[PDB]
């Protein structure tokens, strides 16, 4: 997974 | 219970509950007035676990983190709240938390303080979630900050089991 | 096995079979042959959980409710009901002959009506209202569709057989 | 943790080691060196389990089959991760069930593969040998690098290391 | 039109009609009333193919199945109506089912008996599908129990097939 | 080729295209220059089945009717395309029906129209003139460029062409 | 049965094996050991096409190809090439080894890599480039994943079965 | 360094750091404290370009307009106070708020709004005429809006900007 | 601003207007009225690049080519908007590449296109002329209009009268 | 070219190739056969950026990294690029690691914090997000990137290749 876009 | 683990014995406070069915192995830490309820499993055996100061981990939940030889043990603050049936795995949690019920946090993950992970969440490796929100999904993602009310709620819930478990043996 | 919580103890049949491991607390009350399986914890302290008649609560499963306020609901779990291995059961109600899918999380105030299916490793949350003989699945779970006529059958056929199962763990002339 | 149901009593080799707070009851197989951990349990009432040798069995997991019509057969050197549910599946060997999967009735997972921590394979999948697959419910997403191949090879066999540091 | 396969020959029950521009091959039964529309091809070389009583396979429709190293052969039920152009592929098919034209039933699949498949669906291989369902799409989703109409409308649909085959006096 | 079917036989016209392996039964009508391909089904048993003029159907394609509703009828200058399944609906002159389509009873479809290779129109619907309609279940995606238009044109007319190279 | 187009006769290798029912037309190269099934339909007389050796198109299917503009593929398919039931071959390349789902439709000028599976019932759309060695369903096909090294042993030993399925005829 | 365009030359004030290979060009107007990084083109020939206080300009970043029409209206290159447009971004004829973030690769297109304290994530492509509120999280290509901002978020843009000042000084 | 790569140095046309900061780099051509802006490089290492009359490449774009399989081609009245990457492709007469756009090796811009700002076009992609095309891996969207063709046939030749208004 | 920032100075190897148009400041090292192409910006001044033997950042790109807070709960990662990496034209490397032989497809971007691991491949175009690890030898691609799948032998070799060949570009500069 990656998926999530945390931060920026 | 309590079992050791090669040289590793749990560090335990006085003050600390401990249900029965839980099993509690090696270099494990749990501070003052911390509960843990029924048929949890902590199991510091390939890293350390440590738990602050009036924490719960609720009833059927596992800790556990990965083998190391960079790796992250697990780290949970003071007055957090870990849900039933809940996987801890490798990560750290920051104090005031609330882990919705049947999540599962993964090595090297972070939680900030102050933040609810929704129930049946899934936060996975090497993320890194910011203090204050609300945090949810499978895999989860930040959906807000907290309201007013909801980070009382924090200040309260991990409070609440303290005497809730005062109220046992 | 059994706990007090206050002035609780668990009102239990004497048909229930309660599996080792298992722990029930304080303002639990238990049907007649219903089972309670391995490592189950029912744990009756914030608020009373309710069990009907031949309802099974699979392994590792944990019942609960949250803290009452100033309306939280109580667990209440209807007649011939199946909550799967490791569920959540949360301060909920489940109408009679439901099947809840194992790895299930039903959240508080949540309704199943009777004669439903919830598919395994759906989360139901806060106050959801799930009709009767309906099939419910997902994260979050939406309602998928009506019941076949066979499904409804299989329902009234299955909590049947779950109860015989467990008779089979003690006698010794049958 | 042995349990009787009717004819049928766990046939579990010397060398497995059982935790504490473990229940197996009935039908059950164990082969040579599996670990089984605290608190989960192996019911083989319904149908049988069979677990191959050097496989280890995770916290608060629970192995169940539906009622009969696959029965729950686990190969060799494989991983259920913590509070799993493998119901009435086939796994091959070595592979990597991640924690708090679910594993439903006639599902297949092939030798040498990864299931991601959560994920959730419904009735009748067929899963790969030598993939990674996820999600709930799960996809197949990729064949494993090497590097993932060779932490297979190592990480059941580790395990089995973990256990002799215990208590038996 | 019909054909040899190592020492299997079609068992064609005396009353099936067989269209022209058929082609049966091998492990192929087909049972009383059925009746196999033009250009149809029912090959029973890797494995078995059998055909229940008053069914209809559709034209240009083609029956096979997967080679054999469980894994099912084809075995269709009485009564059934396979559509124009559909491809049925190692499956298993119940009493009365109806399979839209153009659908697509792939290896190991179940169709339970008195269910529509809508045209242009793709049912995929294990997939079981239960009795008595609307079931459409692809990849194909259950939808909905069938009504009494539905039903009804199932218990004519082969009948009228088999009077329709029966009116070729020219080729039967 | 040709079949009887009760009291039907078809009417083609002498000029019609008729490839070998193509089985034309019953209630059947074929218009002047019109090309049936290979393998190609027309059944009209159930329900008449009446092709205009310069109309291709391409092989392996099945043309029908429900059960006795709405017969099928084919325009003039029509491309029915390869594998398609023509079962009980109205197409009009000059439309282009992409392979592998199926198109189902009642349905309408306009003239000067595309339908999209391997789409499904559904029981009853009307789609409209001079656009561009496709996808499982069909829908009307936009009306078509004059380029399309042009290109529906010379469609058919050329299938006439080729088929005229044909023994 | 074969036919003449213009000038066109079909080549086709006598070790080809040709089932009932089939009609193969004008400017069509058939390579050895290759099997056309029943009613299958290979019309080369807009545009030329070219089939590999062992190469199975099976029952129902069509290969055509789109009115050349002088101003545009052909059809050709590679070696060991497995075309399933009725599907719509259409002016398209399709690599060594590779594996066309039954009822699918090719559209011109798309390419398949070799060693590529596209699932049954996919509509892969003009000028589509689907890359070697992945699996690409849907409609319209989108490439879902590479295949394992094992799937593609598989697609390897495969037409090898299919050929011999045909010496039996 | 600075070039004229017809009868404009830039203004800039005198505390602007302004690094080597920047061009700026014509109808530019750029404020107190601002800080344009190496190799940054801000070419305000067909339209006007005005960067407020505080504002960093990072390195490879393209600031232009499209061609004005006689007609349906063009907007002008404006941004705010104490903004940060990222790495390599190309800002074309759009607003941008005081305090916002543009991330790194970003492409912001004509007539575009940013709203003030908001973000945009690296790589985004906001689409023109689109218009983004304050106080939010936008990012995507497409953009999108994710969701609001949090305090520690919107305190950081604050804290964040007087850093990116201090940062020249020592140039 | 101009270098020499081996035997190669530009052959750039007199009345091309070429910008401060500019770098072209050995095989390069460059037409007649053709205007190269600000801080672009253009690099003719690999292979050559060429550029026919009246186009613009804007500001802080690169052109560069793959090793020796194509070069860099480019027609008459194109715009190539600001930050674009072309490399190793042809590009037809009268098109616009929106800014940040990448295309790759071997692809083909037919003439009258427009690309969408931020696009990706992949390599080996022939894209048809007249047509919108966007996205990231880029797609065709649609046939241009004729108000859009008359766009084109003016977006370049205004970029001709603004070069002229520099030191030109 | 070259800039002081406070005290940090760039220290560059003697045969690296630096092209025109270049800024490197601040606390940035280079090492041998290492080629950096026209426009690139090495801004080494909020933390540190270290570039192997022969790598090669291409055109019009920008290395940086995100302000340090001095905190201990804080990873923040400086810019630290392996031996014989190709970073393609007008990518933005940004506070990550990048592994031995890898390539940055052109015009990709890459946060604070992510890892690429050897010898891979990101596609041109792409986004690496914080904190995400990229192992060796795989295809990683998209925006935000997804793991594809592990390389073929034959792209093993081409990336063995790339970066020595811009090596090889530079000499005859
Ligand atoms: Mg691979
Ligand atoms: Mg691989
Ligand atoms: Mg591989
Ligand atoms: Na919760
Ligand atoms: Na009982
Ligand atoms: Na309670
Ligand atoms: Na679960
Ligand atoms: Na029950
Ligand atoms: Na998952
Ligand atoms: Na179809
Ligand atoms: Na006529
Ligand atoms: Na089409
Ligand atoms: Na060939
Ligand atoms: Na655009
Ligand atoms: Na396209
Ligand atoms: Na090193
Ligand atoms: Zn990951
Ligand atoms: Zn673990
Ligand atoms: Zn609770
Ligand atoms: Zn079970
Ligand atoms: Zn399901
Ligand atoms: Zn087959
Ligand atoms: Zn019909
Ligand atoms: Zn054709
Ligand atoms: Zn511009
Ligand atoms: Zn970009
Ligand atoms: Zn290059
Ligand atoms: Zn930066």
């Amino acid at each position: 997974w990656v998926a999530v876009w945390g931060d920026r | 219970m309590e079992h050791k683990y090669k040289n590793h014995l749990p560090k335990i406070h006085e003050t600390t509950f401990v249900a029965e069915g839980v099993h509690i192995i090696g270099d494990v830490e749990i501070g003052e007035d911390s509960n843990i309820w029924f048929n949890a499993v902590l199991r510091g055996d390939e890293n350390s676990i440590k738990i602050g100061r009036g924490t719960n981990i609720q009833d059927n939940a596992t800790l556990h983190a990965s083998e190391v030889y960079e790796q992250s043990p697990t780290i949970i603050g003071d007055y957090v709240t870990v849900g039933h049936n809940c996987i801890i795995h490798g990560c750290k949690i920051g104090d005031y938390s609330l882990i919705g019920m049947g999540s599962i946090i993964l090595d090297n993950a972070e939680i900030g303080e102050y933040t609810i992970i929704g129930a049946g969440s899934l936060v996975t490796q090497n993320k890194k979630i910011p203090p204050r929100v609300l945090c949810m999904g499978s895999p989860a993602k930040v959906i807000r900050e907290l309201t007013e009310e909801e980070i009382e709620y924090l200040k309260n819930s991990a409070k609440h089991n303290i005497e809730l478990s005062k109220n046992y043996r």
